[PDB]
C-alpha cells in the first residue's frame, strides 16, 4: 500500500507476535485490544492462541 | 487522481461516472431556475437577473416556448441548452406531425432522455451539461427534471442550478398538496428571492405558465408581475433577516 | 493490476474484466428489485422508494411492461434503462412482426443481452449501467436476470441492486419450489422490507405480474397492494426485531 | 495539470470546460472591437490599427457584411473568423431561399452559436477561439455577442477583444439608453481610443452601421469619419491626463 | 510485461499478443467443458452447475445445437458465448442456403476461427473472450478446439476452463483410441469428476454427442445420463483417494 | 512541457495555441521568399540557391503559376507546398468554370485560407506547415500573406522564412508607394541579397511579375534577370561591408 | 523501445519500427518451416511436431494448398495464418478469374505483401505477424519468403522459424545448385531433424512438394515419407554426435 | 522528442516534424541507389548485394520499370516501395489513358509526391519512409529525388541510402559536365564500388538506363555489365588503398 | 479510489481522534479545534462527542 510504509509497520507487528505465542507464553495476558477492521490484520495473529 | 474521469466511457469501482458528475457540476454554475406545480397549472420561473445595466433586461430569458403548452427553462451552458431546446421543439412537432396529437409532457421528456443518452454513452463526444425543466399541461399539469445523463425524474416542485439546495428545503416546509395557482405563484417567487439572496423587482424574472383551463402557454407581463412581487417579497425579507 | 480497467477492449492479466465489475456496481448504487417465481405465474416487485416528498413516487417508474405477457424491472441509471427498455419494446414487437408470435422470455433476455455484448466489444461506446430482471410467461414462467455484461441466467428467485445480498440470504432459507401465488407474493414483499430495512407502504412499492393461467400481465394498484402489505409487514417487524 | 483540458469531451472537476475557458481568452489575445446600440440604429466599430508601415492600412477588415442589413465584427483568431463568417453568410441567404424572409439578427447569431456547439461537443475537431459581434436592424436594432462555447448574450453596449474589461467600466458611468446615433457613434470611439491608449486616426479603423431608417448596411469612409473622430479626440485626451 | 498488453495492437519482445492470451485467461476462470473423441463418434460433456440453488442449474447450459450434427460447448463469458454461437449458427445455415449441404466440422471451425481473428486484427474492438470446442461427425468423428485468438487446433480429447489442468494430466495416462462410444462417454464423465473435485449428479451436467451411425447431434436427458454417471462415480472416488 | 501542442484540438491558456504557431516555426526555418508591390505591377522573388552542384541550378520551383495572372511563392515545407499549390491551381480554375471571371487576388486568397483551415480545425490531421504569398494584379495590385494557420494578413510589401527580419527592416526605411517597376524590382533584389548574406547570381533566384498594363504573369528569363542583379549587387556589397 | 511500439505508425530514431521488430520474434517463437528449391521442382516441408498425443494425427494444417501448383507453409502466429491464407487462396483464384491464367508465385506474393502493407499503413489495424514460404513452379521453380513487414525475398533454399538460424548455417555448407529432386527433399529432412534435435518419424513432419514434370502440387502421404525418413536418420545421427 | 515525435500529427517547437525525419532515418538504413543525369541519357545504378549465398540475386533489387521511358529506384522499406511504386505505374497509366501522351518525368514526380503527402498530413495512417529517384527522359533527360515528406527536389547527380554521404562527396569532386553516357556510367560503378567498399562483381549490381535516342528503358545483362565493371575496379582499388 | 499519500494521513489521523475522547474523568483536558471548513473534513472528525 506504500513501499516504505507497510514494511516499517510490518516490522513493529512481527515483533509483537513473538511474545504472543511465538515461543513465548501468555504470562497471564489477557489481551484484549481493539480494532475496527479485520482485513488489514495478518492471518498469523488472526488465528486462535 | 485517477483516470475514470479522463474518459466518459469508464466506470469507477464506486459504481459511478464522475464525468457525468462533473456535467452535474456544469449545471450548478449556471444560475437558478425553479419550476412549481400546482393543482390548477404549472408555473415555471427562471432568473433574468444575470447581465448588467449595459446588457438587455431580456437577456436570457430562459423560458423558451417548445410547444404552445410546453415551456422549458434551463440552468447550465446556455450553449448546450439551445440545441436541446431546439431539439425539444422538433420532437414536439414530430408528435403533432405523425399523430396530430398534442405532445404529452411525459413522452417529450422521454425523447429528451433518449437524445442525451446517446451523447452519454458515446465517447467520441460528451453529454450535455444542462438540466432542463420540462413542463406543460397534456390534460394534467406536469413538471419533470431531465439530467445530463438523460434521467427522468418527476417533481411537483423543484429547482436546478445553484439555487437548488436552498429551495428543496423551502418546499419541504411550505409546499403542500392543497395548493393552488395563485398561492403557487406567490410561493415560487419567494423561493426565487432565496436563491439570489436579495429582493425581486418585476423585470429580473420571467415567469411562464400553462394553465389547465386555457391549456396555452402565457407569459406573465411585468405589469402583472408587480403585485405577485409585493406579496412574495414579504417572506423574502423574513428569511433573509437572521 | 492497475490500468487494466480504463478500457473495455482490455482484459486484465488476472483474466477478469474489471471494467464489467465496475458496471455491475452501478446497478448496486440503484434501488433493489426482486423477482420470485411461483407455479401459478411470476411476480415482479420493485423499490419505488424515493428519498423525498417533492418527487411523486407513483409516477417514477421502475417496472414497465415490455410485451403483453412480459414485464421487466430495472436497477441502475434511469438513463440507461430508457435506451434499454425502448430497445426491448421494439425487439419484443419485432418478433410479433415477422412471426406473429409474442416474444419468449428466454429469447427477449437473449436479444437484450446480445445488445449489451455489442456495447462491450467496442471501446467506442460505454457498456450499459443497468440490469433488467425479465419476468413473463411464455408457455411456462421464466424469470431471468440480465447482467450489464450482456449475460443471462435463469433463476427462480433473484434480486438486482443494493439488496441483492440480503434477498439471497433470505430466499436461501425460505424459498420453496412448491409456493402458491399468494404465498410467493408475500414472500417477495417481506424480502424487499429487509433490503430497505423498514416497513412497506403501498404508495412506494410497485408490483406487476404475469400468470401462466391467464397469460396477461396486470399491474397492482396501491388499493390492491394493501391486503398483501399488512401480512408482509408483520413478518418484517418480527424478523428485524432480531 | 490542472485539467483535464487536453480533451474537450472531458469536463474539469469544477464541472467547467477548461478547453473552452481557455479558448475564450484567445479572443482577448486578438484585437479589440467595440459594439454599441443606440435607439436610432446600431454601430459596430472594429480595430484595424495594427502593425508598422510594412503593412497596408487596409488590414482585412475587421467588419464583414454578413447580410444586406446585418454585419459582424471579429476579434480573435483570423483563421477561425474566415470559416465562421462563411457559414454565417450562407445561412443568411438560406433563410431567404426557404422563406424569402430577411433573416432576423437574433436568429442568425443563434445559428452562428449552433455551429459552434457542434465543435464544442465533438472531440474530433478544435473549438473556434473567435467571437463575432452581430449588429443589425431586423426592424428594431439588436446587438449580440456570439461566444466560442456557443453562449449567446444580448447587449445594448459592449466591448470584446483587448478592451473587453476596460470598456465595460467606461460605459457604467458614461453609456445611457437615451443616446442619439451621433452621440453613440462618438462614444464607442472614445472607448476605442481608451483601449489602445492613443489618439485615433480614421485612416486605419473601420466603422459600419445599420440604421432603422435605412435597414441597410453602410460603411463610413475616412472623409466622413473626420468630425466624429474630432469630437472623440478631445475626450481621449481628457482621459489620458488623469 | 506492461504496455504491451494494455492494447490489442501492441506486440511484445516475445512476439505474443498478451491481450488475446488474457482473454484466454477469461475462459480459464469458469468452468470445465470437455471434449472426447472416440472411433464410434464424439461425445461433448460440459458443466451446467451455476451458483447456488435459487439459480436453476438444469438449464444455462453450454451444449448448444448448431446444426443437425454440429454442437459446441462454451467456457468463458456468457455474453460472448451468445453472439459467437449465433454467428456460428448463421454460417452453418449459409452452407445449406448455398450448397444444400450441411457444413463439415472442419469448415465450421475454420470459419468461426477466422471470424474471431478478423476482430483480433481490428483495434478499438477486441476478440471474443470465449472458447468453444467444435464437436461433430460429418461422416467422420472430429473434435476441435477453437481459440479466442482465432486459431484452430484439432485434438482427439481436450478441455477448456477451470478443469483444463486436471483433464490433460489424466488423459496422459488414460486416453486411447480403442475407446468406443460407451467407454468414452463414461471416461470423459470421470475426467470432469476430477475437474470439479466431486462426484457427479446428472442434474448439474449435460452431454450432447454426435454419433457416426446416426449423424445426429442428440442431447442426453438426465434419466439417460444417470446409468453412465453410476459407472463413473466409482472411478472418480477411487481417484480422490489420493 | 507544455501539453497544449500535443494535438491542435488543445488550446493554450495564453490564447496563442502553440501547435499552429509551431506550424509557423516550420515556415521560418525554410528559406526566403519576398513579395514587393508597386503601382506598375507586383514583383515576386524566391530562393533557387538550394544545394550545391549535385542539385540542379534549374530546380523547379518556388515561383508558381497559379493562373496566367496570379503567381504564388512559399516558405515552409515544399512537400506541404506541393499539395497546396495543386489545390490553388484547380480552385482558381473552378472560379473560372462557374463564372468565367478571373479570380481576383483577394478572392483567391480567402479560398486557400479556407482550405488550410480544414486541415487546421481537425485533430485527426495536422496543418500544412507552409505559408504562402499570393501576388497578382486583378486590376489593382494586391499582396497577401496566408499563414499556416490559414489566416489572412495584407501588406504593402512582405517576406517570410529565414530572411524575413532582414527584408522587413530593409523595406521599413526604403519602401514607398511611388516606386516604379524597375525601382521596386532592384530594391527587392537588394533585400534578397541581404537575406542570404551574399551576392545574387541569376540562378539563386527565380523572379516573376504580374504587370498592370498586361495583367499577365511572365517569368523573367535567366539573362534578362542578369541586368537587375548587376545593379543590385553593387548595393548588397555596400551593406555587407557593414 | 519505448513509445515507438505502441502503434505501427511511429518509427524509432534509427528508422526502425520496433513494432515490426517484435513481429520477427513472432516468426521465430513458432515452429520451423524449411524450403529447399531444386531445378526439378520445389519442396516445402514444415514441422508437424506435437507436445501431446492428445492432438490430432495430422493437426490441421501446417501446409496449405493455395493454388493448382502453389502452396505455402507457415511459421509464427498460426491464428493469423487462417486469415492470411484465406486471402492467399482468393488472390490466386482471382487472377484465374480475370486473365484465366495460373497466377505466377511472384505476383501472388506481391499481392499478399500489399494485404500486409494495408495493415501496416493504417494504425487502426495491427499488421500480420506470421511469415509464409510460398513455393510453386511456373516458367521455372520459384520460392519466396514473405515477411511480416510486407517484404518479399527470394532465396534458393530457405528457412523461417525456431530452426531458422540452424538451417541457414546447414545449407550454407550442404545446399548446392547441383541437387536432384530427391537429394534436395531428403536434405530438408536432415535440416528438420537437427532443428528439433530428434530423429524424424512421419507424424512430426509434414511434406508436400511441387514437380515440374507434373506441373502440380501434391501432398505426400505419411506412408510415402517413410523411405526418405529412413535415409535421413543416418545423417541426423552423425550431426547429433557432432 | 518526448511525445512530439510519437505521433505524426504533432509538431515540435523546433518546427521539425520528427516523425518524418525518423521516416527519413528509414531511408538511410537501406542500401544506396545512385543516379546521374547527363545530356545524352539518364543512368540508374542499384545495389543487388545479397546477404547470403542462399539469397537469390534476382529480386532484392531497387530498379522498377514504370513507363516506356521511366525507371526508378527506391530506398526505405521494401514493403512501402513496391506499393508506392505500383501506385506510380498506375499514375503513369492514368495520364496515358486521358491525354494519350506518355507521362513526363516531372509531372509524374509531382503526382507521386502528392500521394505520399496525404499519408504525411493524415494522423490515421503513416507516411512512407521511402525516397525515390525518379529517372526518365521525356524529350531531354530528367532526374528528381522524392523526399519522405513528399518534397520534390530536381538534381543532376544524387543518391539516397546508407552510402549517400560518400556519394555526395564523390560527385563534388569527380563528376564533370562534359561527360558522355559511357564515361559517366563507369564513374557510377566507381561510386557504387566506393559505398559497398569493395571491387564489384557484376552479379551483386544492377543497371537500368534510358537514352534519348532509344527513348527506352533497357536493363543491363551480366554480359553487358562487365566492361563498365572491369574499368571501374581499377579506379575503385586505388581509392581503397589511398 | 485510494491514494498512497492518504494512507499516511489516516494512520496519523486516528490517533488524533483517539486522545480526544481519551481523558479520564480524573483530569480536565479541554481542546479547541480549528479548521478551514467542514467541507474538507471527514465524517469521523465531524462525529458527535
Ligand atoms: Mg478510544
Amino acid at each position: 500500500s506504500d513501499t516504505s510504509g507497510d514494511r516499517e509497520v510490518q516490522r513493529t507487528m512481527m515483533q509483537l507476535l513473538a511474545e504472543l505465542d511465538g515461543f513465548d507464553p501468555r504470562g497471564d495476558v489477557k489481551v484484549i485490544g481493539a480494532t475496527n477492521r479485520i482485513d488489514i490484520l495478518d492471518p498469523a495473529i488472526l488465528r486462535p492462541g | 487522481q485517477m483516470g475514470y474521469d479522463r474518459a466518459i466511457t469508464v466506470f469507477s469501482p464506486d459504481g459511478r461516472l464522475f464525468q457525468v458528475e462533473y456535467a452535474r457540476e456544469a449545471v450548478k454554475r449556471g444560475a437558478t431556475a425553479i419550476g412549481i406545480k400546482c393543482k390548477e397549472g404549472v408555473i415555471l420561473i427562471a432568473d433574468k437577473r444575470v447581465g448588467s445595466k449595459l446588457l438587455e433586461a431580456d437577456t436570457i430569458e430562459k423560458i423558451y416556448k417548445i410547444d404552445e403548452h410546453i415551456c422549458a427553462a434551463t440552468s447550465g451552458l446556455v450553449a448546450d441548452a439551445r440545441v436541446l431546446i431546439d431539439r425539444a421543439r422538433i420532437e414536439a412537432q414530430i408528435n403533432r406531425l405523425t399523430y396530430d396529437e398534442p405532445i404529452t409532457v411525459k413522452e417529450l421528456a422521454k425523447k429528451i432522455c433518449d437524445f442525451k443518452q446517446q451523447y452519454t454513452q458515446y465517447g467520441g463526444v460528451r453529454p450535455f451539461g444542462v438540466s432542463l425543466l420540462i413542463a406543460g399541461v397534456d390534460e394534467v399539469p406536469k413538471l419533470y427534471e431531465t439530467d445530463p445523463s438523460g434521467a427522468l425524474l418527476e417533481y411537483k416542485a423543484t429547482a436546478i442550478g445553484m439555487g437548488r439546495n436552498a429551495v428543496t428545503e423551502f418546499f419541504e416546509k411550505e409546499y403542500r398538496d392543497d395548493l393552488s395557482f395563485d398561492d403557487a405563484m406567490v410561493l415560487g417567487l419567494v423561493a426565487m428571492g432565496l436563491s439570489i439572496e436579495s429582493e425581486l423587482v418585476p423585470e429580473n424574472i420571467e415567469v411562464g405558465y400553462v394553465k389547465v383551463d386555457d391549456r396555452t402557454f402565457k407569459e406573465v407581463s411585468p405589469e402583472e408581475l408587480k403585485p405577485y412581487v409585493e406579496r412574495a417579497n414579504e417572506r423574502i425579507r423574513e428569511l433573509l433577516k437572521k
